[PDB]
């Protein structure tokens, strides 16, 4: 599983 | 550059059109060409560039990742050819590709005329995010960890001089740096720390935004905070 | 050809990793590649084939009907330049190259040589999809539907001859030629008879088939059964 | 609403 990045906002 | 005899004005517009389209290689070459007009960007604009370049090599991440996963499957009980590897190679060179081509405008020119600290850090850190997607697949690995690092870090010192801890461009910073200690530069106990304190230094500032700022912020807090509950 | 220097089989295999991976555009580079080696193709490869240009084309359908309907709604107390046409008009014409690329291979020589049924309505039902698809963006648009429906009928008549009524092929066949029907040919009459008897026709077969053709089938059928609701 | 067409296998 892989860490969340910044999501467009 | 073939986008060199568009108006800057119709790329913009045509990239938006390509982004209610879900067309990002287009998003991407418009922007581009937007770029090379010279000019610098508005913070619209920047979002724009992002936008197209993300989803991009986002899809590139994506099937590498899978294509990975299926040649070190072959490198274990396995039957054997170098097909796997020669494609898994081929979107491997894409992937660099579009990093360099980023890397490429924001060092002709786009920071060093970025002065502001809304543009400033939002470029370092896209710098940092670049050259972190460069690390993901490197085996001048350390090299392109450190660039990752030394963006990331410049990017930082500005926006804790500069910005609020609430700005979304600051949290969006901190989680992609905390992002690059666990995943990269394997430093989870950094990674935590980073995620920790800034969750905790935004929530304290959360009092001072407007209902729309507050939910641009906590939007952004639950993607730090998402992480902390999968890192510990 | 720049698939030309790669072997039939290192095609096929990379095809099916491009799919794991969504990457379609490859996908059909290695497809066209494979059968531009001048052999027939399998069963699995005619599907790597449709599954690779399906997901080309259908990007772009998409895209274009989210353009077409933004150039719409400008030409409607709507404020006015010409991008919007200009970018519809770009993605349609690449739209169209990708329609003329699939005819251009089923034409030099996938039908030609095509002699078992399940390969030469494979080949004609995808004639009569590409050109559908062109008749979708077309406004010589007369002969483009007609290109359409003399390629779907000429698959139909040979699926009833030779296919039994729950044929998966026959069945997705005549569910496009109901579509083509409806959407293209202002035929909405039509659609409805040949979607109810194709679903009866399969239902009264489906006693016949094994537990996994019977999923196969009746998965398709229900597509029929849902345009129908739609549709009356 | 548009109609719906044959699915990938
Ligand atoms: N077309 C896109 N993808 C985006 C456009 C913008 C944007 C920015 C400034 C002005 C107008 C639009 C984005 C943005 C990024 N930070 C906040 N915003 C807007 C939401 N408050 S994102
Ligand atoms: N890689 C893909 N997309 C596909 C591959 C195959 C296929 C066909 C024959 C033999 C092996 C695989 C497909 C297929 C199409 N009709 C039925 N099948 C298989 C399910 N019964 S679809
Ligand atoms: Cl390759
Ligand atoms: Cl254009």
């Amino acid at each position: 599983v892989r860490s969340l990045s910044e999501r467009l906002m | 550059g073939a986008m060199g005899s568009m108006e800057r004005a119709s790329l913009i517009q045509k990239a938006k059109l390509a982004e209610q389209a879900e067309r990002y290689e287009d998003m991407a070459a418009f922007m581009k060409g937007a770029v090379e007009k010279g000019e610098e960007l508005s913070c619209e604009e920047r979002n724009l560039l992002s936008v197209a370049y993300k989803n991009v090599v986002g899809g590139q991440r994506a099937a590498w990742r899978v294509l990975s996963s299926i040649e070190q499957k072959s490198n274990e009980g396995s039957e054997e050819g170098p097909e796997v590897r020669e494609y898994r190679e081929k979107v491997e060179t894409e992937l660099q590709g579009v990093c360099d081509t980023v890397l490429g405008l924001l060092d002709s020119h786009l920071i060093k005329e970025a002065g502001d600290a809304e543009s400033r850090v939002f470029y370092l850190k896209m710098k940092g995010d670049y050259y972190r997607y460069l690390a993901e697949v490197a085996t001048d690995k350390k090299r392109i960890i450190d660039s990752a690092r030394s963006a990331y870090q410049e990017a930082m010192d500005i926006s804790k001089k500069e910005m609020p801890p609430t700005n979304p461009i600051r949290l969006g910073l901190a989680l992609n740096f905390s992002v690059f200690h666990y995943e990269i530069a394997n430093s989870p106990e950094e990674a935590i720390s980073l995620a920790k304190t800034t969750f905790d230094e935004a929530m304290a500032d959360l009092h001072t935004l407007s209902e729309d700022s507050y939910k641009d912020s906590t939007l952004i807090m639950q993607l730090l905070r998402d992480n902390l509950t999968l890192w510990t």
